[PDB]
């Protein structure tokens, strides 16, 4: 099975350098890209860039392009993420994601959390919304702009990251589900408005729910409904 | 004669285009002007190998005295090669006295006066089918413009007396100053050597008249007019002084980039955006990756998965200037049916500095890659593939080009297992080695080959083709040559090597029929009938 393996806890100094790996295993390392993305305190899920392992072409977003470097090991199916001049706001948790076909970030790495210390704006109209369980919740996004991507499809996904674990897919399209996940999520919407409607809410549905775009140059999340039990 | 192929951007050009033409071998086409800005920017025309199209003209007068005829070579939508509509108040073709193909079409012109009178009847010939002339002969412009009736056999607008050699537009042709019926033809026939011999006096066609060679930029093209490019089907070569539109060997050249460079420079494969980029595509210029996720598809470049069936777009490739890279191909397909044209792999650029050709852990019988004959600098790889059978019999150092190429065929399927489940190449196949279980992918054969198949042997004495054997391959002979049992039906190629010929025999070459009323010495026709032996005697 395909099971990404992150170095994790790291605790630096500001101004210094972190650099975490990605012990990929369960598949060719070398077919799929391996992005990184990280979850500061207070804040959504934000895309930090990725690498092809097969020929080592990184892209980089713009807050960290001049900043952040990943190199791959080929040899040991390993892929790294170096981060330098760590500042104050670089807390955060460091996930190796792996870019699908019709999804993204299928898999996930456990985490790494780097604690250190002294684009189309997506944003979920509900924020911590609680529910009792049973009763159905749903979670609206707003996109600032259009994220109908120009091939005609549009890279909506809905991450529920539970309490402990790494985000898993739950709609890996506007409404396709992912595997695995049962019928209850039901992702909906179109054009500009999505929004996530649960048809029971259990007990294991407690978590954050982060509405992804990955239809413009950055991947941005959105800030996270901590759905939780009342 | 001079010749040629916002509002105020388009009156540029169309002037541009236009001002210093005579001719226009193409159509000319006057619309999009602007209130009081033409100003004498085409008045010299006499002459447009197609069609007229004035529209939309806000213009008071298009000058257009000067053009003798409209050829009619195309049409605006459909037998339409003077389409004045939807302008303009004067409009003076006072020379336009024919129309050859085509017919003139009238509408929305509320300011077009002095026209409606003219008579079409001596100018539009033999295409009133679709004539809706409806929007005193005179053009306009009081008097001097006239109709000049003429019409209400070479010469097309008019004739300055009872000779040939003198008229104002030729309907056909124009040699140099006789109207001629075609122009001189490039291939004369001469009874002493009983076929066709270049023609010295024999003259291209440009256009409307005929030109010992074609100045500019003009490509003969095979009927002996010089049009202004190579068509579709044809490609530019010049052999002597001229270039000619020699037709293309299938698909001929269209260098396209690869993986790595140009538009593809940071493409990873050739995934479902870069497919139809490469159609009808000849030596490629760059790498050839087929990764997979073509097939899986990449959300981060937004590309959907490649569908199988797309990946024969590729079967145009003949030419690689980079490497070939297959490291994942459709589970249904037993060979690389996509690269089964591909002629030669330069690597230039190898993967890894190295494998030029890479078919790497994939779920195919054969290797399917039956026209590939030279691997010029990178090495090849072919591994993982647990059901690639025929793979070691095809002797590597034959198609490699450098020295120190490898080839690192490991971990396919065994060769005791290989030829214990009958998948042995067949017998028609030289040691020199095998790509598939066919004759077809064969690097050589024992005997003979027919094309790529190969048979046991030419049909040398039986056979419905009749091949002939030659420097180890059938070629099938002249149809005129009989099949012959006793010897062998026919010695060569050509229709004067064979010993019997079905049909007449024209001095030493079998056809179908006697040259008859074909063109020959001193601009006469030759015509030949057929002995009770058979034979093409002279008249
Ligand atoms: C699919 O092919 C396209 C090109 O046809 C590749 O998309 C390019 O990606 C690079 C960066 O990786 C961009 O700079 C280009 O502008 C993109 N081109 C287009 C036309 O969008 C893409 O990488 C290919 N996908 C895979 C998985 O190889
Ligand atoms: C991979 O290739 C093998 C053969 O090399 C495929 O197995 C064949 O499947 C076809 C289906 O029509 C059968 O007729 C053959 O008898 C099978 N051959 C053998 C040797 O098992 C196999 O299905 C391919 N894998 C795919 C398509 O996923
Ligand atoms: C490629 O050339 C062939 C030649 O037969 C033509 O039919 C086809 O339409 C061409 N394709 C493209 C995409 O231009
Ligand atoms: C020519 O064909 C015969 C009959 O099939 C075969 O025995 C022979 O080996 C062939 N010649 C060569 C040189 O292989």
């Amino acid at each position: 099975q395909v099971q990404l393996v992150q170095s994790g806890a790291e605790v630096k100094k500001p101004g210094a350098s972190v650099k975490v790996s990605c012990k990929a295993s369960g598949y060719t390392f070398t077919s799929y890209w391996m992005h990184w993305v990280r979850q500061a305190p207070g804040q959504g899920l934000e895309w930090m860039g990725n690498i092809w392992p097969g020929s080592g072409g990184t892209n980089y977003a713009e807050k960290f392009k001049n900043r952040v470097t990943m190199t791959r090991d080929t040899s040991i199916s390993t892929a790294y993420m170096e981060l330098s001049r760590l500042r104050s706001d670089d807390t955060a948790v460091y996930y190796c994601a792996r870019s699908g076909g019709p999804y993204f970030f299928d898999y996930w790495g456990q985490g790494t959390l780097v604690t250190v210390s002294s684009d189309i704006v997506m944003t979920q109209s509900p924020l911590s919304l609680p529910v009792t369980p049973g009763e159905p919740a749903s979670i609206s996004c707003r996109s600032s702009q259009n994220i109908v991507h120009n091939n005609g499809i549009t890279y909506l996904e809905w991450y529920l990251q539970k309490p402990g674990q790494s985000p898993q897919l739950l709609i890996y399209k506007v409404s396709d589900r992912f595997s695995g996940v049962p019928d209850r999520f039901s992702g909906s919407g179109s054009g500009t408005d999505f929004t996530l409607k649960i048809s029971r809410v259990e007990a294991e549905d407690v978590g954050v729910y982060y509405c992804f775009q990955g239809s413009h140059i950055p991947p941005t999340f959105g800030q996270g409904t901590k759905v939780e039990i009342k | 004669k001079k010749v040629c192929q916002t509002f105020e951007d388009h009156f540029l050009s169309l002037q541009r285009m236009f001002n210093n033409c005579e001719v226009v071998l193409g159509n000319l086409e006057i619309t999009y002007v602007q209130r009081n800005y033409d100003l004498s920017f085409l008045k010299t025309i006499q002459e447009v190998a197609g069609y007229v199209l004035i529209a939309l003209n806000t213009v008071e007068r298009i000058p257009l005295e000067n053009l003798q005829i409209i050829r009619g070579n195309m049409y605006y939508e459909n037998s339409y090669a003077l389409a004045v509509l939807s302008n303009l108040k004067e409009l003076p073709m006072r020379n336009l006295q024919e129309i050859l193909h085509g017919a003139v079409r009238f509408s929305n012109n509320p300011a077009l006066c002095n026209v409606e009178s003219i008579q079409w009847r001596d100018i539009v010939s033999s295409d009133f089918l679709s004539n809706m002339s409806m929007d005193g002969s005179c053009w306009g412009a009081g008097e001097e413009n006239c109709q000049k009736l003429t019409k209400i056999n070479q010469c097309a607008a008019g004739c300055t007396g009872p000779r040939e050699s003198d008229c104002l537009v030729c309907r056909k042709f124009r040699d140099e100053a006789t109207c001629k019926d075609t122009c001189p033809p490039l291939m004369l026939y001469n009874p002493t050597t009983y076929q066709m011999d270049v023609n010295p006096e024999g003259k291209y066609s440009f256009g409307a008249t005929c030109v010992k060679k074609c100045p500019r930029n003009y490509v003969v093209t095979d009927h002996g007019s010089c049009v202004r490019a190579c068509g579709a089907d044809s490609y530019e070569m010049e052999e002597d002084g001229v270039r000619k539109c020699k037709k293309c060997e299938g698909p001929c050249r269209k260098v396209c980039n690869g993986i790595g460079i140009g538009e593809f420079k940071d493409s990873l494969s050739i995934n479902a955006t870069n497919i139809k980029h490469f159609k009808n595509c000849t030596s490629i210029s760059g790498d050839l990756h087929i990764l997979p996720v073509a097939f899986r598809g990449d959300s981060f470049t937004h590309t959907p998965p490649l569908d199988p069936q797309e990946l024969d777009i590729l079967k145009t490739v003949k030419e690689i200037t980079g490497f070939l890279l297959i490291q994942a191909w459709p589970e249904n397909r037993t060979d690389l049916h996509a690269f089964e044209n591909l002629e030669i792999i330069r690597g230039r650029t190898k993967q890894h500095g190295q494998f030029s050709l890479a078919v790497v852990s994939l779920n195919i019988t054969s290797l399917g890659l039956r026209s590939l004959k030279e691997i010029s600098d990178g090495d090849v790889i072919i591994s993982g593939n647990k059901n690639l059978c025929y793979a070691n019999t095809i002797n590597w150092k034959k198609l490699f080009g450098t020295s120190g190429q490898k080839t690192k065929i490991i971990s396919n399927r065994g060769e005791n297992s290989c030829k214990a489940t009958g998948q042995v190449c067949h017998a028609l196949c030289s040691p020199e080695g095998c790509w598939g279980p066919e004759p077809r992918d064969c690097v050589s054969c024992r005997n003979v080959s027919r094309g790529r198949e190969c048979v046991d042997k030419c049909n040398l004495l039986e056979g419905e083709p009749r091949e002939f054997v030659e420097n180890s391959e059938c070629i099938q002979c002249h149809p005129e040559c009989l099949p012959q049992a006793m010897n062998i039906t026919c010695t060569g190629r050509g229709p004067d090597n064979c010993i019997q010929c079905a049909h007449y025999i024209d001095g030493p070459h079998c056809v179908k029929t006697c040259p008859a009323g074909v063109m020959g010495e001193n601009n006469t026709l030759v015509w030949k009938y057929a002995d009770a032996g058979h034979v093409c005697h002279l008249c």
